[PDB]
RNA sequence: UUGGCGGAAAGGCCUUGGGUGCUUGCUGGCGAAUUGCAAUGUCAUUUUGCGUGGGGAUAAAUCAUUUGUAUACGACUUAGA
RNA sequence: GCGUUGGAUUGUUCACCCACUAAUAGGGAACGUGAGCUGGGUUUAGACCGUCGUGAGACAGGUUAGUUUUACCCUACUGAU
RNA sequence: CUAUCUAGCGAAACCACAGCCAAGGGAACGGGCUUGGCAGAAUCAGCGGGGAAAGAGACCCUGUUGAGCUUGACUCUAGU
RNA sequence: AGAACUGGUACGGACAAGGGGAAUCUGACUGUCUAAUUAAAACAUAGCAUUGCGAUGGUCAGAAAGUGAUGUUGACGCAAU
RNA sequence: GUGAACAGCCUCUAGUUGAUAGAAUAAUGUAGAUAAGGGAAGUCGGCAAAAUAGAUCCGUAACUUCGGGAUAAGGAUUGGC
RNA sequence: GCCCUGAAAAUGGAUGGCGCUCAAGCGUGUUACCUAUACUCUACCGUCAGGGUUGAUAUGAUGCCCUGACGAGUAGGCAGGCGUGGAGGUCAGUGACGAAGCCUAGACCGUAAGGUCGGGUCGAACGGCCUCUAGUGCAGAUCUUGGUGGUAGUAGCAAAUAUUCAAAUGAGAACUUUGAAGACUGAAGUGGGGAAAGGUUCCACGUCAACAGCAGUUGGACGUGGGUUAGUCGAUCCUAAGA
RNA sequence: AGAACUGGCGAUGCGGGAUGAACCGAACGUAGAGUUAAGGUGCCGGAAUACACGCUCAUCAGACACCACAAAAGGUGUUAG
RNA sequence: GUCGAAUUUGGGUAUAGGGGCGAAAGACUAAUCGAACCAUCUAGUAGCUGGUUCCUGCCGAAGUUUCCCUCAGGAUAGCAG
RNA sequence: AUAUUGGCGAGAGACCGAUAGCGAACAAGUACAGUGAUGGAAAGAUGAAAAGAACUUUGAAAAGAGAGUGAAAAAGUACGUGAAAUUGUUGAAAGGGAAGGGCAUUUGAUCAGACAUGG
C-alpha cells in the first residue's frame, strides 16, 4: 500500500546482468563514423595499465576560480608499447548485420601471437599457421585474391593487431590480438595500407595525441560473491535484526507472487565489461626517452617509473599514455584505449595541458623523494658504500 | 551361486561376492558403475588413482548437493567424489575375482569386468539424541557387492 | 573445354568449341501374351557402419602441476620439453 | 521520463508545529512487505486505579510487567558450471 | 569459529498428485481448467516473493456439553 | 614522609576497576513469589488500630471416642481481621 | 610471585594435553575489535555500545528522621633510580 | 442513424486468439454449407407387456418360440449374480508322474463382480455341483500393527586456548604404547579423598563382531580369571523431632 | 433479505454460449447410415475470403441474448428525413 | 540482584487430593495443579465430526405441512420402493 | 432336587489358526518402564536325517571361488513357500515447464484361430 516516504532506487538497470564478463579482453562495441576523407589510421590501441600517479599543471579556465592557477591531479599511466599488425578482415553489409566475409594473416607470425591459439604451447608441435604460410608461395593468388574479394566487397575493413607482451614486465608471455576499425579514406586504400603493414609495427603516437580525449574499455577488478549491501549500495538493517542485516528487508510484496528482475541480490561484484569515456590525454610518453617524467618547467632527467617500479606491475620501458583521473581495470590488465565516437566541442575537452610537475615518488609507501639524487643529497652519506 | 543377470560364458569366467558389507551402498553403488565394463587392469589402475585424487568417481544418480571438481570432465559430468570406503571394497572383490579367475587358467590380460552390480543389505540401526527429549535412528545402509571378471573374444 | 558474371545465405548463372548417347522431323523390319478380369510391379535421399583403388595430411585438449589480473566449489587468467 | 526530504510531541495510521527545498502530490500491490526485522499499541495469565456490582467479577476507560519458532524441498529471483 | 570443497559418519520436518506465467470464468485471490505468452539435458552457492508452506481456532457462536468461582438462585447438608 | 636524578610527559602502563547530576509517579526500608513468557508499584514487614476469650473458655480438628492442635500456654496470652 | 586479597594474570608438586580430521578463506552469520568530522539527528525508549574506575592528598551543595545525603560534585598526584 | 466529446486505477493482456477497414465491423435480405448422446431406418444387449407351444411324440416348462414398446439418475428401495472361512450330501472328483500358494505389457470366457488355461516357481494337500452357515469382500476413518520411500549422501558431526616430530607394535596407526617438543588445569585444580548413588565399572591376560554419532591394534566394551582380611574404622549402644 | 406460479440446478452426462451448477438446444443401453437443433462457416476450426442494398474511419472505432456496465449534456463529421 | 542473615544447604522427621502447603503467584504438592498420580465403575453419553469393504438390472426422491425448551434434532403428513 | 468365568480329573466343538486365539503356541505376567500403586510387549516353521559343508585355493580376518553333503542349497543354523511397497543390475523404449487417461490408427514386438485333398 504505497511506500511511506519516496526514495530512488538503488543501483543501474542499465548494467545488467551482473554476471562475470564472457572474457578478460573487454569488446568494443562501436568505432568512430569513418571520415574517409582523411588519412588511414587505428581508431584504437590495446595496452597494460600499469598505476596512477600525480600532476601539477595551471589550469586555462576562464571564468574559473582556479583560472591561471596551480591545481594538482591524479592520473593512470597505462603502458603501450606499439602493436604489430598481422592481418585485415572485411565485413559486409547483410539484413542481418555486419558479417566477417574473409580474412587474410601475414606470412610471418610471431611467437607472442601464435601462442595466443594454444592452450598447452610447451608441450605441442606449435604447427599454427604452417599450412597458411604456404599460400605465400604460389608468387600472389591465394592471398592476393582474398585481398581484391575485401576490396570488391566489404563495407568495412578492419586489422588484426596484437600487443608485444615481451616489451612489458608481465610474466605472461601469451600476446593479446585484436580487431580494430581503419578510419581512413577509401575501402581499397584501407586494405592497401593494410598489406602494407604486414608484420609491421604501429605505435601510439600515430594514434591518440596531447589533449585528446579518449574512452577506455575495460573488464573491471574482480571481488568474488557481493553481499546485497556493496553490490547495491542498499541501507543496512538495524543492529537488532535476527539473522542478519547487511540484506534487504522486503525481497517483494506478497503479489506478484515472484521475487522481481529489478530487486537487489546478493551475488557477483566485480569483472564486469566497462566502456568509460572521456578521459583527456595528458602525455605521449616516448620510450627511448629518458625525460618522460619531465617538464619544461622541472627539467631534471627522470623516467615516469616511480622510485621502486610501478607497485605490482613494474617499469615503463616504453611509449606510454598518460590519462586525466582513473579508468577501469586493475594493474596488469589488458586495456583497450578507443578514441571518441563524437567530437565533443566542450572548453573542458579543449584545454590544452602543459604539465608542470609529475610525481615520482615511491607508491609503495609514503615516498619523500622524487629521485636516488635527491634522497642521497637529503640524507646524505650512510654506513652503506663509499 | 545365483547372481543377478549375466549373460557371459561361465567357463570363461570368475566371479567374486562381498555381503553385508558395511560401506555407503549409494556411494559403492557409484563407484561399481564407475568401473562397469573395464578391463580388470584399467579399473584396478584407476581405483588407485582415485584412492590418489589423481582421478575421481562420476556421482550419477545418488548425488544432489555433492560438490564439482575438474576431474569430473573426462567423463562429462561435473559433480564427482574420492570414495574411499567404497573404492577399497571393491578393489578386495577385484582382487579375488582376479585369484579366483587365476585358479580357472583364465588369462589375465583377456579379463573385463563383464557384470558388477551392488545393492542394499538390511540396515543396521543406531540411536541418536534429538532436542526437547527425543529420539530418532542413525542408521547404516550397508551393502551387498558381486561382480564377474571374463575372458574378452578375439575376432 | 574457351571466356565471363554473381557475397543478401554469392555455392548458382551466362558463354566458346568440339566429342559422345538418344532423337517421335519422316519411312521400314521385329518383339510384348500365360502377371490369367483390380489388389503388391518407377525407385527418391538421408544418415551410419563396414569392402575395395587412387589421391591426400602426420594434431591437440583435458587431469595432474603452476600463476593471482580470478576464485565458495566448478569456472577464469598465467607458466611448464 | 524523473524527483518528492530533515526534525520536536504521539505506538500510532492520522494529526500538529519547526525547518530546508525545484517540489515537500494522492493512491495500489492479501488495509504490499513478521520462516524480513522490530514488538511501542491493541489482544492471556501479575499488579494499581476510577466507575459499576452484595459478591465472584465487568468496563475499544486510565496504569505498569509480560518467550516473535523451522527452510536443507519445489518454484521465483541472484549469481555459478 | 562456521558456512564452503574433501574422507569417514549420517538424521528429522513435511509429502493427494505435482511444481513457469498473464487474463478469464470459478466456492467472488489457479500449479492443473479456458484463451493466449511460451517452452531444450544434468546441475552448484545463495535467497526469503509464492507453495493462502510447516507446527481437530484459545477469538466468536451453536450444544437442552462441562468445570473453577460468587450470591437471599433452586434443592439440600456437616455443624451449631 | 621528604629530596635529588632520569625518560618520545610516561607510570592503578597487563590485570584488576563507581559514570555523574536536576526531578516527577510509586513502595518506607533489608526481605518474598508466578521452577519453564510477568520480580513489580504485587506479598511480607516493623508500626497503628479493631475483635473474641478467665479454662464448665476462645479459635480450630475428628466418622466416633476415657480423641486432638494452640498448651511445657493464661490477657505483657492465645486466637481472628 | 604480583596485589588489600582464597580476585584476575604467571608458576611448582600432581594431573591432563580428551573432546572427527584435511584443504580453502565467497556471501550471510555467531563471537571479539577499531573508525575521520558530527554527537542521539537513530529509536516506543540511549536498547546495544562507549565513557568512569585502584590509591594518596585536596575539596564537597540542597535537603534531612541529624543517623545520613557522600566515592556527592569537582581537582592534583602515581614509573624508574 | 453510424461516428466523435463527455469516458480517471493500480503485475503485462485480451470482441477467446490472431487479425480485420466497399470488413473478417453496424442494419437488412437470399441461397449453400458444418455439427449433438436429439430425430428417421437397421443389427445386437437388456427390461416390461401381449401371445403361441410338452397331443404320442430324447437334451432346458422357472423351458423353446412370436410380437410391440421402452433404457438419465444422488439419497434411497427391491432384484439377479460374482468371491471368501467352515458344515451335510455328491462327482468311487485333482494330486509327490507335483496339491495349495506365488510370478508372468502369454492365451480364452463373462457387460461386470469374476472364471478358465499355458509357462516359470513351488512342495502336501485341494476342487466342481445341490444345500447349510457366518467373526464373509476396503482406498480412505489425523484408522490399528508392521514394513518401505522421496527428502539425502542432505541438515549436520564448529562451546570448553593446541597441538607437533620420531620410534615401537600391528594386516592396517591423525586416534594405541614409549621417547622428545609445544601447551593447559594453576590448589576456590583438569590435584589427593569421601557422603548419597551405583554394584564390579577395580586388577590381570586375551581380544575388536556389536558399542565409544571419524577411526581403533585403545576402552567404564567383549571373553576368561583374579581381588575387599579389624577387640581399636564404622554399624552395632544412646537418646532427637518423630515412629 | 423475504413471498407468488411455473420451469430448472441440486440428483444430469451430451451439443452450443472460449471459459462457466442454473442460459440456448437437447436429456443418456451397445453400434452403423442419413438428417438436424442451438450455435457457427477469413485462419486457429469442421463449414461460401458466398451473393445483395446501404451505413461506418475512430492520434480511446466496432464486433452478438443471459454477460461480464455506462449517464445528464454536446459536435458546421457524415447519412437519411 | 544480594552476598553475615527474615542467609544458603545435607540427612532425618511431619503434613496427602475438595486434602496438604502457600511472606498469596491460583503458586507449589516427583517435566502433572482453577483439584495430583494409579486401577476399576467404563466399550461412561454425544441431537455433534470422521469412516462404513463385491458386480450388474429396474424403479426413484426431499429440503414442504402440523406439533415439539422446537431453530445442526425428532414426531407427523407428502414425495419413494 | 439348586448355584458354580475358582480348584482337581476328564470327554467334546459347523470356535481361532501366530497382527487370529488368553497378555503369553517360545527361559510371559518374562524383557522393559515407573519412587510407588501399577503398566507390560515382541518372539512359532533348515532337512527324512546335520548328512551343519572334509579338502583345495585368494584373503589380516569376515568371507569369497572351487569341491563336497543332500531328493533339492531355486533348503547353508540370515535357513518351507518367499507376495507388495521400495532397490541393484541387464534389455527395449520415451522424454523443449509433470506424469497418468479416452476414441482412433501408423510403426515395432507378441499371440493366434485354422484342417483337410488326389500322389
Ligand atoms: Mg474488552
Amino acid at each position: 500500500s504505497h511506500r511511506k516516504y519516496e526514495a530512488p532506487r538503488h543501483g543501474h538497470l542499465g548494467f545488467l546482468p551482473r554476471k562475470r564478463a564472457a572474457s578478460i579482453r573487454a569488446r568494443v562495441k562501436a568505432f568512430p563514423k569513418d571520415d574517409r576523407s582523411k588519412p588511414v589510421a587505428l581508431t584504437s590501441f590495446l595496452g597494460y595499465k600499469a598505476g596512477m600517479t600525480t600532476i601539477v599543471r595551471d589550469l586555462d579556465r576562464p571564468g574559473s576560480k582556479f583560472h591561471k592557477r596551480e591545481v594538482v591531479e591524479a592520473v593512470t599511466v597505462v603502458d603501450t608499447p606499439p602493436v604489430v599488425v598481422v592481418g585485415v578482415v572485411g565485413y559486409v553489409e547483410t539484413p542481418r548485420g555486419l558479417r566477417s566475409l574473409t580474412t587474410v594473416w601475414a606470412e610471418h607470425l610471431s611467437d607472442e601471437v601464435k601462442r595466443r591459439f594454444y592452450k598447452n604451447w610447451y608441450k605441442s608441435k606449435k604447427k599454427a599457421f604452417t599450412k597458411y604460410s604456404a599460400k605465400y608461395a604460389q608468387d600472389g593468388a591465394g592471398i592476393e585474391r582474398e585481398l581484391a574479394r575485401i576490396k570488391k566487397y566489404a563495407s568495412v575493413v578492419r586489422v588484426l593487431v596484437h600487443t608485444q607482451i615481451r616489451k612489458t614486465p608481465l610474466a605472461q608471455k601469451k600476446a593479446h590480438l585484436a580487431e580494430i576499425q581503419l578510419n581512413g579514406g577509401s575501402i581499397s586504400e584501407k586494405v592497401d595500407w593494410a598489406r602494407e603493414h604486414f608484420e609491421k609495427t604501429v605505435a601510439v603516437d600515430s594514434v591518440f595525441e596531447q589533449n585528446e580525449m579518449i574512452d577506455a574499455i575495460a573488464v573491471t577488478k574482480g571481488h568474488g560473491f557481493e553481499g546485497v549491501t556493496h553490490r547495491w549500495g542498499t541501507k543496512k538493517l538495524p543492529r537488532k535484526t535476527h539473522r542478519g542485516l547487511r540484506k534487504v528487508a522486503c525481497i517483494g510484496a506478497w503479489h506478484p507472487a515472484h521475487v522481481m528482475w529489478s530487486v537487489a541480490r546478493a551475488g557477483q561484484r566485480g569483472y564486469h565489461s566497462r566502456t568509460s569515456i572521456n578521459h583527456k590525454i595528458y602525455r605521449v610518453g616516448k620510450g627511448d626517452d629518458e625525460a618522460n617524467g619531465a617538464t619544461s618547467f622541472d627539467r631534471t632527467k627522470k623516467t615516469i617509473t616511480p622510485m621502486g617500479g610501478f607497485v605490482h606491475y613494474g617499469e615503463i620501458k616504453n611509449d606510454f599514455i598518460m590519462v586525466k583521473g582513473c579508468i577501469p581495470g586493475n594493474r596488469k590488465r589488458i586495456v583497450t584505449l578507443r578514441k571518441s565516437l563524437y567530437t565533443n566541442t566542450s572548453r573542458k575537452a579543449l584545454e590544452e595541458v602543459s604539465l608542470k610537475w609529475i610525481d615520482t615518488a615511491s607508491k609503495f609507501g609514503k615516498g619523500r623523494f622524487q629521485t636516488p639524487a635527491e634522497k642521497h643529497a637529503f640524507m646524505g652519506t650512510l654506513k652503506k658504500d663509499l | 551361486a545365483r547372481y543377478g543377470a549375466t549373460s557371459t560364458n561361465p567357463a570363461k569366467s570368475a566371479s567374486a561376492r562381498g555381503s553385508y558389507l558395511r560401506v555407503s551402498f549409494k556411494n559403492t553403488r557409484e563407484t561399481a558403475q564407475a568401473i562397469n565394463g573395464w578391463e580388470l587392469t584399467k579399473a584396478q589402475k584407476y581405483l588407485e588413482q582415485v584412492l590418489d585424487h589423481q582421478r575421481a568417481i562420476p556421482f550419477r544418480r545418488f548425488n544432489s548437493s555433492i560438490g564439482r571438481t575438474a576431474q569430473g570432465k573426462e567423463f562429462g559430468v561435473t559433480k564427482a567424489r574420492w570414495p574411499a570406503k567404497s573404492v577399497k571394497f571393491v578393489q578386495g572383490l577385484l582382487q579375488n575375482a582376479a585369484a579366483n579367475a587365476e585358479a580357472k587358467g583364465l588369462d589375465a590380460t583377456k579379463l573385463y569386468v563383464s557384470h558388477i552390480q551392488v545393492n542394499q543389505a538390511p540396515k543396521q540401526r543406531r540411536r541418536t539424541y534429538r532436542a526437547h527429549g527425543r529420539i530418532n535412528k542413525y542408521e547404516s545402509s550397508p551393502s551387498h557387492i558381486e561382480l564377474v571378471v571374463t575372458e574378452k573374444e578375439e575376432a
